[PDB]
RNA sequence: CCCGUCGCUCCUACCGAUUGAAUGAUCCGGUGAAAUGUUCGGAUCGCGGUCGCGAGAAGUCCAUUGAACCUUAUCAUUUAGAGGAAGGAGAAGUCGUAACAAGGUUUCCGUAGGUGAACCUGCGGAAGGAUCAUUG
RNA sequence: ACUCCGCCGGCACCUUAUGAGAAAUCAAAGUUUUUGGGUUCCGGGGGGAGUAUGGUCGCAAGGCUGAAACUUAAAGGAA
RNA sequence: CGCGGUAAUUCCAGCUCCAAUAGCGUAAUUUAAGUUGUUGCAGUUAAAAAGCUCGUAGUUGGACUUUGUGUUACUUUGAAGAAAUUAGAGUGCUCAAAGCAAGCCUACGCUCUGUAUACAUUAGCAUGGGAUAACAUUAUAGGA
RNA sequence: UACCUGGUUGAUCCUGCCAGUAGUCAUAUGCUUGUCUCAAAGAUUAAGCCAUGCAUGUGUAAGUAUGAACAAAUAGACUGUGAAACUGCGAAUGGCUCAUUAAAUCAGUUAUAGUUUGUUUGAUGGUUACUCGGAUAACCGUAGUAAUUCUAGAGCUAAUACGUGCACCCCGAAAGGGAUGCAUUUAUUAGAUAGCGAUGAUUCAUGAUAACUCGACGGAUCGCACGGCCGCCGGCGACGCAUCAUUCAAAUUUCUGCCCUAUCAACUUUCGAUGGUAGGAUAGUGGCCUACCAUGGUGGUGACGGGUGACGGAGAAUUAGGGUUCGAUUCCGGAGAGGGAGCCUGAGAAACGGCUACCACAUCCAAGGAAGGCAGCAGGCGCGCAAAUUACCCAAUCCUGACACGGGGAGGUAGUGACAAUAAAUAACAAUACCGGG
C-alpha cells in the first residue's frame, strides 16, 4: 500500500537505487480522511500500531473554539471554509484540516460575553460586572463580525488523526492578514 | 549449527621444502636410527615443536628487558623448560632458550629414557614395552613413546603393576606353555 | 527479525558467566527484570554453575518451583531471572544468603552474608523527577521507584535500601572523595576513592579513581557506584577489596602457595 | 643462415546482404485481477412504541496501491550466414633471393607511388656504417 | 686587434676510477640491498598486433585511443 | 631439458634400489616474485622518455621568531570497546590434537578453587607534548 | 628457514620468461587402508522441481463439565479424576538459504529533545449491586457432496467469551446550581531569581484554568484457609484493566570506511530532482505524499552508468617485514521463502509449515469442483567434477504454553563418512652360522 519508505526515491547525486528489500508494514501509510463540513457526523476508529487508536473524522459540524484574549473556550457549530494556504480546493471542497480558516457560530461566545461585561455585541452581581467593565477593550476588527453572526475562525487540531475540529478565534494581525486575502 | 564444530584442532608438523637434500636426509636418517623413531614424521613435528618454543622467546628478547610482557612470559618459558629437564637452573636466560636442539627435546622422551636408565636393551626394545603396557610414569600406564617426561617424574618410571615384569602374573606365551607341560 | 529473539546462542552469551563453549548449543536467556540481560546472573547461572546445588537445568526448575530461593526479599520461580549488582539472594533451607558483587577480576561474586547484612541493598539513583500530580520520584538503576524521595537526593546519588520497609533509609551523595566501585568495562570491580570528575559538555563524563594502592584508573560516570561516604563502604566487599593485582604479582602469589600448600 | 607471394590440410578470430535469429532485462503506453478507503445499496437480524432505533451481507460508485498481459523502443548475452579475408600450426612443396660480409645497389625510419612475390623508386632523416681522422 | 691571469655562462673534447654497469661504455648512465631531494611520462617473455572493434580528429591519406581468441620455449642485449 | 632410427641408464617387463609411509599420486590460489617493486624493480643499447614547449587540477615547495581563546595533522596516555578464532597464563584428558578443567587431603569437607592477560587498522571520544608540517592571518590596525 | 635449481650459446656474462620446489579448515578424482581420539558433509551447476512421513502446540489448588465418562461413596447446586469443547496464549523465536543488493547491506562510532514496545520488575489508580442480559461450542439429531480440520438446518447449556451496568474554578437569590476520577483534543497561564524540580541545550518535567470526546479505562472474575466481633469485620494467593518508570527490542539516524571498469563525462529535474512555506499521512522525523514557490543537487578527490561465477562483518590461507588471495556455510547483521503485488490477525509480520489475486509450474476429480509451495529434517528426480539414514530420543543444552508435568527433525544420539586433524601396530630379545671394526 501507501509507503513512506525512501527505497523509491532518487539518490541525492540523482543515481537510481536498486530495489534490496520489499515493503515494510512498519513504514506504510494509508488514504487521507478528508474531513468535510457536514451535519452528518462520522467519525471511524483505526487500530494503529502498538495496538493504539486514532480517530479519523470524515464529516464534521462542530467544534471547540478557544477566545484568546478573553481566554474563554466554547463548543460552536462550523459554518464554512473562507480560507486555506495549502491549496484553494480545499476551501470550495469544505475540507476541514490543520490551519485552515473558517467561520464559526458566534452566539456561543455573545452570551458569555453579555453574561461576563453585561454588554451586548442582583446587587453583588452588579457590583463585579461594572468592576470588569473598566479593563474592557474590544478589538474594533473582531466587533464588526459579530453582527453578522460569524466569527473567522482558525483550525489548530488534525481531524484525521484526532477526529475533531478545534480552534481558535483570528484576532490581532493575524486577523488582519487572512481578511486581506478575503478582500477581493 | 553442530556444537562439535567449535572444537579447535591443529597441525603438529610441516614437511621439508627441499625433499631430496642429500645432507638433510643423511642428518635426519641418523636421529630417526638413533631414537627409534617410527618415521621422518616424528622427527618434523619435534622440529615444529623446537620451532614454536624458539619462536617464543625471540619475540620476548626483541623487547625491552623492562617491558613487563617480557618479564611475565619469559619467566613462564623458562619454567616450561626446566620442568621439562631441557633447561638448567644455572641457564635461566632467554638466550639460552634459542640454543636448544632437537636433540634435547628426543632425550626427554619416554622411549629414550625408558633406554638410558637401563630396563631396556636398545632404544628399540623400549618401544615395544612402551606400547605393550609395560612401562608406567608413576601410577599411570603410559603406552605412547612420545610421552614427554619431566624432571620430577623422572625418578618413577617404573614397571605396571599388571605387568609380567612388575608383579603381575606371566603373560599368555609362558601361561600357554606351563600348560603345555604341564598335560605331559 | 519480525519480532523478538527468545534465544541465545552459547557463544554470544557474556563472557562473565564463563559458561564452557562445547557445553551445548544455547546459554540461557535473560529474562526481562530489573537489571540489563548483559549486566546480570540469572538463577539457573547461580544455582547450577556457582552453587553446584543443581545439576542439570531441570533440577534448577524443581528448587525454584518449591518457593526456597528469594531476591530483594521476595520469592522468585523464574529460572532466567536476572540477578545483578547488589542483589541479595536468600536460601531459607541452607540459611545462606549472597550479595552480587564483582571480583576483580569483572565476574560475578557470590559473596556470603550475614543475616544481619541481608536485610539492605545499595541502588543506584538514575533520575529524580515529578510524576503525575506534581508528585516527585526517583528511579534506580536496578528497575525500582520511589515516591516522595527527600529533596537532597540527584542523580547518580546512592540510596541505602531496606527490604523490609522498602524505603530509603540513607543516602550518599555523588562526590569527589567517596569509595567508589567500578560497575562496567575494563575496570569492572575495583575498588577506589573518587579523586576526579571530568565533564565534557554533550559527551560523557570521566571520573578518575584512585586505589588504596596509588594505582589512578579512568572509566566513564555510568560506571561507577559509589559504596561509602569518606572511604569506608557501607557493603562487606570480597577478600581483594577491589585491589586490581598485576599478573607478576599475581604469579608471585601463585608460586609461593605451591611452596606452602 | 634467411624473406614473401603462390599451392595443400587443419585450428582460432574477424567482416558480412540477411530490415538475421533466440533469450533476458528495462522505459513509455495500453488494458487491468485482487485488496483497501469512499459512495450508494438494504437481503436479513435484533431491540422499542405497525411506526421508530441499532447492527448489517451481496452488489454498486469513486479513488488508491497495483500484480499480470500486450505493443513499439532500447540495452544485454548467445548464435546462423552465401561470400570476403587475417593469423597460427602442420620433418623433408612451387617461384625467386629481400636481409645477415661493402650480402654483391650500405642498412634502417617517416611518407608517397609502383611491381607475381619477396621488394623497387622519389623526398627528408638516422648510423644502429663500410668513415670517431686533412690547421690540407 | 693581439699577449698574460682570473670570474660567470654555453657547445664540446681529453686523461683517469676512489665510482657505476651484463658489458659496450658513462665525469654521469656516479653519490643504490649502507636501498627514500621533488615531480611527469612510461615497460612487465616472444608473437598475434599497433591488428579487430567502439570512440574521436581529418577533405582524403591517415592520426590519436586500443583489445581478445589463439600460438610459442625461447626471442633478445653485451662481449 | 629431452629419450626411442638393432648394443635404450628415459619406453614395455624382471630384478635391485630410492622417497614418503597408512598413506601417496593426478587435475583454483599463496609462496618462490625485488617477474607489480610503499618497504623494493625497470626505461642509452635487452620491453620501456611523450617531437617540442605552455598550462589547470594534483603532487612537491629556501631560511628566519625563547635560548642559556585562529583552525588542523602528528605524538603520548586513557576511556570505550561481542564471543569464538589468533597470541598467551594455569592445568599430566595415559601423550597428543584438545578440553576448561581440576587440586587437596579423607570429612558429611576444603582451596573466597580456576576459568588470567595481550593484541584489535581506519574513523570517533578524552588528557599531556608543540619539534616537524599544513591552512588562515598582518600596515589607513575596527590593534593591545 | 629473510633459500632457490633445470632450460636460449661452440663457450661467456646478462635480460627475461617457461619448468621444477612447498603450502591451502581446497575442492574433485585415482590407487591403497589394521587400531585410538576428533570431525566437515547437495554452498559452487539448478533461489531447479518435488512422492511420502515428520518439523507447533499448549492445563494450573487458582476462566468455563451434567460426556447419556471413570473411580470411590451415599437427599444433595458444585467442590475425586477428567476426554471433548469454548476461552486464553503461542505459532513474528528457532531452522534453512545467499537470489537480489556496491555508501546500499555491513563495521566501528553516534543520535532519538524524532518514535513504538505483549511481557518482566518497581510504583501508582478519586470524596439488581446479597451481583444484570442475550447468545454459542462440546453434546444431541436431520443432512448434503465424488471429495477436504468441505458445509447447511433443528434442540440444549456455560464463562476471566460477548453485550451491559451500581461502581479548587464558574454562575449566583452567601443558600442553591454547574463543572469536578483517569484519559482524549484545543486554547490561555505558571514553570522565578541567583514556595519554586531537570538538562550542554527545550515555551521541558509538572501545575492551574476554559471547554471538548458520543472514551473497548476506573474488577458483575477464581483458588485456599478459616478466624475475630455481635448479621458485621477480616488472611494469604491467582488472573485481569489503566498510567509512569524499567527491562526486552525495533524503527529511523550521525561520522568514516568497499572490488574491476573512462572503449562510461556529464547526471538529476514535466510524472520529486535540491531546497522553502502550509497541509496530509505515519508509532514518529523527512518530498514520505499533496498544493504553491524557488532553481537548485552530484561530479577527474571519478558523479552517472556498466561488470561481479558480489550478501557484509567476526574471520580463513600463506606470511622475515610489508603484502597477496579468500570469506556460500554453525557467531553477529541483512535479505528471501517458485516470481511479483496486496492484506488480515496481532504488542510485534507486508508472515508464507497465514490469507487474497495475477503469472509460472503442478496434484486429485464421479469432470460439477477441490487442494497446492522441502532455500525445515530425512528422502527422490534433475543438474553436475562435486556432497550421507525416508534412523532413535527429549536424557544434556535451551526454548515455548494455562504449564514443576505437554511439545520441540531446534538440539542431541547412533548410521554413512581416507573433507580435514591427533596419537599410534605391522615385531623385540638371545644363542648359533656368516661378515666387520676396535
Ligand atoms: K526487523
Ligand atoms: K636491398
Ligand atoms: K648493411
Ligand atoms: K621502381
Ligand atoms: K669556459
Ligand atoms: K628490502
Ligand atoms: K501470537
Ligand atoms: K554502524
Ligand atoms: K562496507
Ligand atoms: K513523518
Ligand atoms: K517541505
Ligand atoms: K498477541
Ligand atoms: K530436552
Ligand atoms: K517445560
Ligand atoms: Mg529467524
Ligand atoms: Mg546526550
Ligand atoms: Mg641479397
Ligand atoms: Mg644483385
Ligand atoms: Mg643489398
Ligand atoms: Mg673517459
Ligand atoms: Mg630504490
Ligand atoms: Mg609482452
Ligand atoms: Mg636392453
Ligand atoms: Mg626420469
Ligand atoms: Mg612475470
Ligand atoms: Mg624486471
Ligand atoms: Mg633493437
Ligand atoms: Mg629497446
Ligand atoms: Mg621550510
Ligand atoms: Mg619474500
Ligand atoms: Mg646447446
Ligand atoms: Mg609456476
Ligand atoms: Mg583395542
Ligand atoms: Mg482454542
Ligand atoms: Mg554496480
Ligand atoms: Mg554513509
Ligand atoms: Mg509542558
Ligand atoms: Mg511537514
Ligand atoms: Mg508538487
Ligand atoms: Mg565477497
Ligand atoms: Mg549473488
Ligand atoms: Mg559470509
Ligand atoms: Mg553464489
Ligand atoms: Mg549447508
Ligand atoms: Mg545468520
Ligand atoms: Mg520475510
Ligand atoms: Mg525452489
Ligand atoms: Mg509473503
Ligand atoms: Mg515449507
Ligand atoms: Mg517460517
Ligand atoms: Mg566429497
Ligand atoms: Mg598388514
Amino acid at each position: 500500500g501507501i509507503s513512506r519508505d525512501s527505497m523509491h526515491k532518487r539518490r541525492a547525486t540523482g543515481g537510481k537505487k536498486k530495489s534490496w528489500r520489499k515493503k515494510r508494514k512498519y513504514e506504510l501509510g494509508r488514504q487521507p480522511a478528508n474531513t468535510k463540513i457536514s451535519s452528518n457526523k462520522t467519525v471511524r476508529r483505526i487500530r494503529v500500531r502498538g495496538g493504539n487508536v486514532k480517530w479519523r473524522a470524515l464529516r464534521l459540524d462542530t467544534g471547540n473554539f478557544s477566545w484568546g484574549s478573553e481566554a474563554v473556550t466554547r463548543k460552536t457549530r462550523i459554518l464554512d471554509v473562507v480560507y486555506n494556504a495549502s491549496n484553494n480546493e480545499l476551501v470550495r471542497t469544505q475540507t476541514l484540516v490543520k490551519s485552515a480558516i473558517v467561520q464559526v457560530d458566534a452566539a456561543p461566545f455573545k452570551q458569555w460575553y453579555l453574561q461576563h461585561y453585561g454588554i451586548d455585541i442582583s446587587n453583588h452581581v452588579v457590583r463585579k460586572i461594572e468592576n470588569r467593565q473598566a479593563d474592557r477593550k474590544l478589538d474594533s476588527h473582531l466587533e464588526e463580525q459579530f453582527a453578522s453572526g460569524r466569527l473567522l475562525a482558525c483550525i489548530s487540531s488534525r481531524p484525521g488523526q484526532c477526529g475533531r475540529a478545534d480552534g481558535y478565534i483570528l484576532e490581532g494581525k493575524e486577523l488582519e492578514f487572512y481578511m486581506k486575502k478575503l478582500q477581493k | 549449527v553442530h556444537v562439535s564444530f567449535y572444537r579447535n584442532y591443529g597441525k603438529t608438523f610441516k614437511k621439508p621444502r627441499r625433499p631430496y637434500e642429500k645432507e638433510r636426509l643423511d642428518a635426519e636418517l641418523k636421529l630417526v636410527g638413533e631414537y627409534g623413531l617410527r618415521c621422518k614424521r616424528e622427527l618434523w613435528r619435534v622440529q615444529y615443536a623446537l620451532s614454536r618454543i624458539r619462536n617464543a622467546a625471540r619475540m620476548l628478547l626483541t623487547l625491552d628487558e623492562k617491558d613487563p610482557r617480557r618479564i611475565f612470559e619469559g619467566e613462564a618459558l623458562l619454567r616450561r623448560m626446566n620442568r621439562y629437564g631441557l633447561l638448567d637452573e644455572s641457564q635461566n636466560k632467554l638466550d639460552y632458550v634459542l640454543a636448544l636442539t632437537v636433540e634435547n627435546f628426543l632425550e626427554r622422551r619416554l622411549q629414550t629414557l625408558v633406554f638410558k636408565t637401563g630396563m631396556a636393551k636398545s632404544i628399540h626394545h623400549a618401544r615395544v614395552l612402551i606400547r605393550q603396557r609395560h612401562i608406567r610414569v608413576g601410577r599411570q600406564v603410559v603406552n605412547v613413546a612420545s610421552f614427554m617426561v619431566r624432571v620430577d617424574s623422572q625418578k618413577h618410571i617404573d614397571f605396571s603393576l599388571t605387568s609380567p615384569f612388575g608383579g603381575g602374573r606371566p603373560g599368555r606365551v609362558k601361561r600357554k606353555n606351563q600348560k603345555s607341560a604341564a598335560k605331559k | 527479525a519480525r519480532g523478538l529473539k527468545k534465544h541465545l546462542k552459547r557463544l554470544n552469551a557474556p563472557k562473565h558467566w564463563m559458561l564452557d563453549k562445547l557445553g551445548g548449543a544455547f546459554a540461557p536467556k535473560p529474562s526481562s527484570g530489573p537489571h540489563k540481560s548483559r549486566e546480570c546472573l540469572p538463577l539457573v547461572i547461580i544455582l547450577r554453575n556457582r552453587l553446584k546445588y543443581a545439576l542439570t537445568y531441570r533440577e534448577v526448575i524443581s528448587i525454584l518451583m518449591q518457593r526456597q530461593v528469594m531476591v530483594d526479599g521476595k520469592v522468585r520461580t523464574d529460572k532466567t531471572y536476572p540477578a545483578g549488582f547488589m542483589d541479595v539472594v536468600t536460601i531459607p533451607k541452607t540459611n545462606e544468603s549472597f550479595r552480587l558483587l564483582y571480583d576483580t577480576k569483572g565476574r560475578f561474586r557470590l559473596h556470603s552474608l550475614r543475616d544481619e547484612e541481608a536485610k539492605f541493598k545499595l541502588c543506584k539513583v538514575r533520575s529524580v523527577q515529578f510524576g503525575q500530580k506534581g508528585i516527585p520520584y526517583l528511579n534506580t538503576y536496578d528497575g525500582r521507584t520511589i515516591r516522595y524521595p527527600d529533596p537532597l537526593i540527584k542523580a547518580n546519588d546512592t540510596i541505602k535500601l531496606d527490604l523490609d520497609s522498602n524505603k530509603i533509609v540513607d543516602f550518599i551523595k555523588f562526590d569527589v572523595g567517596n569509595v567508589v566501585m567500578v560497575t562496567g568495562g575494563r575496570n569492572r570491580g575495583r575498588v577506589g576513592i573518587l579523586k576526579n570528575r571530568e565533564k565534557h559538555k554533550g559527551s560523557f563524563e570521566t571520573v578518575h579513581i584512585q586505589d588504596s594502592q596509588g594505582h589512578e584508573f579512568a572509566t566513564r560516570l555510568g560506571n561507577v557506584f559509589t559504596l561509602g561516604k569518606g572511604s569506608k563502604p557501607w557493603v562487606s566487599l570480597p577478600k581483594g577489596k577491589g585491589i586490581k593485582l598485576s599478573i607478576i604479582e599475581e604469579a608471585r602469589k601463585r608460586m609461593a602457595a605451591q611452596s606452602a600448600t
